[PDB]
RNA sequence: GAGCCGGUAGCGGGCGUGGAUCCCUGGAUGUCCGAAUGGGGGAACCCGGCCGGCGGGAACGCCGGUCACCGCGCUUUUGCGCGGGGGGAACCUGGGGAACUGAAACAUCUCAGUACCCAGAGGAGAGGAAAGAGAAAUCGACUCCCUGAGUAGCGGCGAGCG
RNA sequence: GUGGUUCGUGGAGCCAUGGGGGAAUCUGGGCGGACCACCGCCUAAGGCUAAGUACUCCGGGUGACCGAUAGCGCACCAGU
RNA sequence: CGAGCUAGCCCUGGCCAGGGUGAAGCUGGGGUGAGACCCAGUGGAGGCCCGAACCGGUGGGGGAUGCAAACCCCUCGGAUG
RNA sequence: CGAAUGCCGGCAUGAGUAACGAUAAAGAGGGUGAGAAUCCCUCUCGCCGUAAGCCCAAGGGUUCCUACGCAAUGGUCGUCAGCGUAGGGUUAGGCGGGACCUAAGGUGAAGCCGAAAGGCGUAGCCGAAGGGCAGCCGGUUAAUAUUCCGGCCCUUCCCGCAGGUGCGAUGGGGGGACGCUCUAGGCUAGGGGGACCGGAGCCAUGGACGAGCCCGGCCAGAAGCGCAGGGUGGGAGGUAGGCAAAUCCGCCUCCCAACAAGCUCUGCGUGGUGGGGAAGCCCGUACGGGUGACAACCCCCCGAAGCCAGGGAGCCAAGAAAAGCCUCUAAGCACAACCUGCGGGAACCCGUACCGCAAACCGACACAGGUGGGCGGGUGCAAGAGCACUCAGGCGCGCGGGAGAACCCUCGCCAAGGAACUCUGCAAGUUGGCCCCGUAACUUCGGGAGAAGGGGUGCUCCCUGGGGUGAUGAGCCCCGGGGAGCCGCAGUGAACAGGCUCUGGCGACUGUUUACCAAAAACACAGCUCUCUGCGAACUCGUAAGAGGAGGUAUAGGGAGCGACGCUUGCCCGGUGCCGGAAGGUCAAGGGGAGGGGUGCAAGCCCCGAACCGAAGCCCCGGUGAACGGCGGCCGUAACUAUAACGGUCCUAAGGUAGCGAAAUUCCUUGUCGGGUAAGUUCCGACCUGCACGAAAAGCGUAACGACCGGAGCGCUGUCUCGGCGAGGGACCCGGUGAAAUUGAACUGGCCGUGAAGAUGCGGCCUACCCGUGGCAGGACGAAAAGACCCCGUGGAGCUUUACUGCAGC
RNA sequence: GCGGAUUUAGCUCAGUUGGGAGAGCGCCAGACUGAAGAUCUGGAGGUCCUGUGUUCGAUCCACAGAAUUCGCACCA
């Protein structure tokens, strides 16, 4: 029933990810956003 | 698709009555044949083995 | 196979013998691999005729030897050309497939008259160039596309139409 | 100033009045990522030159150290030696810069130069000694409070703004 | 042809500019809101300038502030 | 903020058990110049036929606080494009 | 603070009724436990088996073993776990990723354009089970293994010396490289029969000890080597000289230009090992086997959908970028460079355990969903991963006993009739395999054909033919063949397998598409038509830059109504878009002077400024329809009766042409005739007063084709005259487990009436004991959802034109 | 039942001071012909729908009421 969640390492890591996030304005942005804003870790960390 | 699901709470009281008709009755039991103890009317037991025949153990 | 090759000779004197029939899959153009003096070759412009029998070229000089080229300068009035070079050497400037090509239908000053294949008439400039004769498109039209859609086969855009879509949709539609 | 091996109480073993635990400041280390900048890259991982000890190399041969991105001047020479950047809750200024909503509609308009996004300086930036003010021939940085005025007035002179 | 300004194109200026014209260096040149005469005012078209107001990550105090469904949502192996 | 939804477009591999039909082709035989063109043999093209993996999901049947937020059953189409 | 279908949190409801997650089944014996249907061994039996197989990977990620242990998870248990605690378990120069190569695509010093963040982007980098690349089989623990052991085969890099030679870039060359469909040659997989060899034992039973049952009779290897193809050609010179630099290779010429020699996979092999099952004396004789006979190790068979091989053939829509190899600079060797030998040395970074057509992967659960590759064992079947049964290996679905009622589910049965049920033959039956016999109207002659219509088959004996079988001589296979015969209701025995027919509508047709309703006459289309474009094109994104277009170039690219083909597309540009005209009117900014005006002592200094000139536009003149679009009215007449042959007109742009007509465009209508039927408002055929068809949004037709839709007939059958009976599933009783919405509350009758007007609880009256479970639906205006049909709020969002205003681009 | 417009000499049509009315076609006489027809000559002919009403007077102006033809008509 092809849900949507099938995790494709290659991909998930790929399409998102530290690096990626830095890569752009937005990315970095909300990146610090959280950083400070609440702790946590981050995408790829996951 | 709940066409009909109770319409009113059920009355504590009555509810319980419903339950009411329901009565527990301990198994009729009778004392042994000779393994002298009380037993399940009609049967050998971890007391007996008899009846008229030594079939059982312990 | 998914590639191009030539479209403008400009190192002349070099014998160009019509190598061979490599009728070609990429721009309605059959072409021949051309074999030049030095061994240096060129999958070159179809121009119908000039048989397998390698045999011509073109150049500074002339040799209205059908097929072959030169400026419109070195060019006979009443001649069918293609290799249609508009501005002073921008490769060929027209008639690809385009059987009927352009006609030196009169030329004046550093400007020469082209009956413009595509369907009109006007001029190019001086030493500009062109090669004449035929294209080589064999009617290169019709053909059936019977039970299936040759199109789709086309690999070439089953970019299918629409225009009546139940919509709001696309650019002048 | 005399107890301590942190929140774990426990075990097993120990340090100290020949000023211990700990309070302070000023120290060396400071793995790998993150401006990351030596190179690559799904960070935190995998790749390169010299010095480096010489290392087992038991009758056989290393890590460690180190080291170089790029925009910046310019002593240009062959360019050597400087500054940058990456942050930051909210504050500042400049770049850019909106609908709802009010006008009981809604095109002016108001919401506002508001929200937001941006670049950037700071610890505060803003700004800041006059082609000003105003007119009593009078005043003299720039800013910020009160006051001036909700006046002078802007305006489908309508909401409101001021 | 736009901006700021209280100015919503207006009797409507000052400064700032987009695009074309393209001055004068002290009897120069703007200015006082159309403009004109006289007066009054300033001297542009470069730069620096601590302090007087803002702000709260952090430290302190204090509260007719709170009491765990109220206080920051989180008083403690919570932005987990 | 999202094409590991999905529809698309690019690049690059994998895949279609069986079986049927039988054109262009060429081989030879056919009264005429040659030839048309016939016939026969060979031949093995088709988004071609029958049918499964594969792909799909009308038609009836079940389910309806379901195995499940679309499924199970009978049935049905494509099946070298 | 009842009180906001309130938020938070407890807590009761139905309710001990509903459910246990696929009707692929269980039962017995013993074992262990505190206690076991639910754990362990064991013997009956059922289910897979093309999978319920094992495997590669993806994903998850310690879930794995081993000793412990069960509180919750495990929809019952539970001494069992993929539960808990703890210990322990995954090693590679040659497996794989990298340490190499590049297209897409991303990055990207330089370069290009932005208001700033940015864009785009060379080359170089990144970027793959696409390229590339040096071994395999036995063994061996609780666990890992192509990595541990061992046997056997290698690889690169280094020092040396030996023999060797213009070595020496990567720049050059060739070079690695390719579609699809098909098919010759030859070879292990793999499978098959051997009574042929080895062994552990049987027969029981009527019988057979005998070509009898039964187990197997390989797997791996340096090279040497004959089955075997696999990829090239040789030398000289010229080299107007290129591939920017010269020998390469490219191009011309004269000579060997073969079944030649050259260089990369299969057999033999075999070195030599391993294994090898059945053992098997210690030893558990049993959670059986870990560990010793000894194995036999032979022949003929059949043969691949990818193995050689980059085949070979045919075809169009005509099949990727960087190692290695030769050619060479810079260069440096050139008694020390490359190639080649042998000997010593050296060889890393991350990866495995188990799951893994799945309770360990996505679905929030051990949810009959899905999820990419590898032969997929055999017997029967014309062939085949289809079918029925099984092999190896897997499983018994995680709740079990027990009755057998309605009534739902799934499934089998019928006599006689045999759609009439009904909207509808919906469904479900008929039919269903291969061979022969036969084959209709129509035809775009291919095909409608499987059409339709018959008859066939089972095993035995008898004689005859043939293709692989090294001649051919146990050995295999396609095949008849004809003859005689046997037995059953039955002889594709069961399992997998079309009902046809006639006819009409539309659309051609195969398609695609509305994920969880609708595959359709809808879009797609092969095809046709007007058509805009000359390239730095026309249009589409873009703030410039740019990319797109197209490395396309008018047989081309973009707009587009129709959508094979056949026949044919007619009448009107007066409005309109548009194509063209551009002389004339008009009109923005602009240019340009009369004038007026304020202040001015005066020069001067500021506006207003208009005759005249001045842009697209629009007006007007034309063209223009496969461009929007439009294509009349009633009075009369032969018509013994009716439009009409003709005729009177009034308005427009002309005022339906050819085919067709009650169609799905005809409400009056079941229009009237016809046929079909016992009757037919559906059909199908004609008429045609066509409420309101018409050629291009085609029109009339059209074979084939359609999960399309309607209209007929033979076949068949419980659809239907009602059916009735039966089989397996819940329901019901048992024990274990033990939700859920709606709900003020409640010990809640019928009546006739009544109230807001369709009343259990108001009135008068009549039955009426207290409780419950299996049931049947009627009422409790039942549940579910603060109507989506409505109207209302100077509510919202999509789209439309000659609505307003504007912005874009022209 | 609602709307718009129309009812004139036999037929199709025209007029907004309203002031006092034909256009073409039909019909009888005159020709032209041997004849008829087409064709020149003359003519004859109207409640401007029924009834009202405002009006000096209006069929051309108004109000009902006949027939005309046209539009209309949905929501579930």
């Amino acid at each position: 029933m092809k849900r949507t969640y099938q995790p494709n390492n290659r991909k998930r890591a790929k399409t998102h990810g530290f690096r990626a996030r830095m890569k752009t304005k937005s990315g970095r942005n909300i990146l610090a956003r959280r950083r400070a804003k609440g702790r946590h870790q981050l995408t790829v960390s996951d | 698709a709940k066409h009909p699901v109770p319409k009113k709470k059920t009355s504590k009281s009555k509810r319980d009555m419903r339950r009411s008709h329901h009565a527990l009755t301990a198994p009729n039991l009778t004392e042994c044949p000779q393994c002298h103890g009380k037993k399940l009317s009609h049967h050998i037991c971890p007391n007996c083995g008899y009846y008229d025949g030594r079939q059982v153990l312990a | 196979q998914y590639r191009i090759i030539d479209f403008k000779r400009d190192k002349d004197g070099i014998p160009g013998r019509v190598a061979t029939i490599e009728y070609d899959p990429n721009r309605s153009a059959n072409i021949a691999l051309i074999n030049y003096a030095d061994g240096e070759k060129r999958y070159i412009i179809a121009p119908k005729n000039l048989k397998v029998g390698m045999e011509i070229m073109s150049g500074p000089d002339a040799d209205i030897k059908i097929g072959n080229a030169l400026p419109l300068e070195n060019i006979p009035v009443g001649t069918l050309v293609h290799n249609i070079e508009l501005k002073p050497g921008r490769g060929g400037q027209l008639v690809r497939a385009a059987g009927t090509s352009a006609q030196v239908l009169g030329k004046e000053g550093k400007y020469v008259i082209v009956r413009l294949a595509s369907g009109e008439v006007r001029m190019i400039l001086g030493k500009c160039r062109a090669t004449v004769g035929e294209v080589g498109n064999g009617g290169r039209t019709d053909k059936p596309f019977v039970k299936a859609g040759n199109k789709h086969h086309k690999m070439k855009a089953p970019n299918v139409r629409g225009v009546a879509m139940n919509a709001v949709d696309h650019p002048f539609g």
